[PDB]
């Protein structure tokens, strides 16, 4: 969970070579779904990021 | 705790750099952002670990076991 | 007598509207709403609906 009440669990795991990746190669640690944003109204999470 | 080995994101070895990053802030009086730059960590996934790791190991170490 | 007749007839709350949705039965845009949340905290408000072209009620999630 975050510091904003976004509790959740791990669905599955991936390695880097099929994790998505950005131009500098910063491969992310973890990906959460966008739909947890609007209905939860958790703006400060985004601001923190 | 020690510095981690091996940044979780990227994989570059970190841990050689720790005491260097310390003495960059002890006598060289240097700003820390430039300290990491001069240490040579230009991606930021690597940069977060040195900048946020806390060293509890010596606070452990000040006991007297055996 | 005029003041008495005015005081006889009572509450007339009037249901402020918008024009975005259409009626579930009449299918016209005179729609009025409300907000509050009913169920537990994990979900948003209820988005109550109240048509005024015919008086219909429905709801959106
Ligand atoms: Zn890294
Ligand atoms: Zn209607």
């Amino acid at each position: 969970a975050s510091r904003h009440g976004q509790k959740g669990t791990i669905g599955i795991t991936y390695r880097r070579e099929d994790m998505p990746f950005t131009a500098e190669g910063i491969v992310p640690d973890l990906i959460i779904n966008p739909h947890a944003i609007p209905s939860r109204m958790t703006v400060a999470h985004l601001i923190e990021c | 705790m020690i510095v981690p080995v091996r940044c979780f994101s990227c994989g570059k070895v970190v841990g050689d750099k720790w005491e260097s990053y310390l003495n960059l802030l002890q006598e060289d009086e240097l700003d820390e952002g430039t300290a990491l730059s001069r240490l040579g960590l230009k991606r930021y996934c690597c940069r977060r670990m040195i900048l946020t790791h806390v060293d509890l190991i010596e606070k452990f170490l000040r006991y007297n076991p055996l | 007598a005029k003041q008495n007749l005015y005081n006889a007839q009572g509450a007339t709350i009037e249901r402020s509207v918008t024009d975005r949705f259409t009626c579930g039965k009449c299918k016209e845009k005179k729609v009025s709403y409300y907000q509050l949340q009913t169920r537990s905290a994990d979900e948003p408000l209820t988005t109550f609906c109240t048509c005024e072209a015919c008086g219909n009620r429905w709801k959106f999630s």
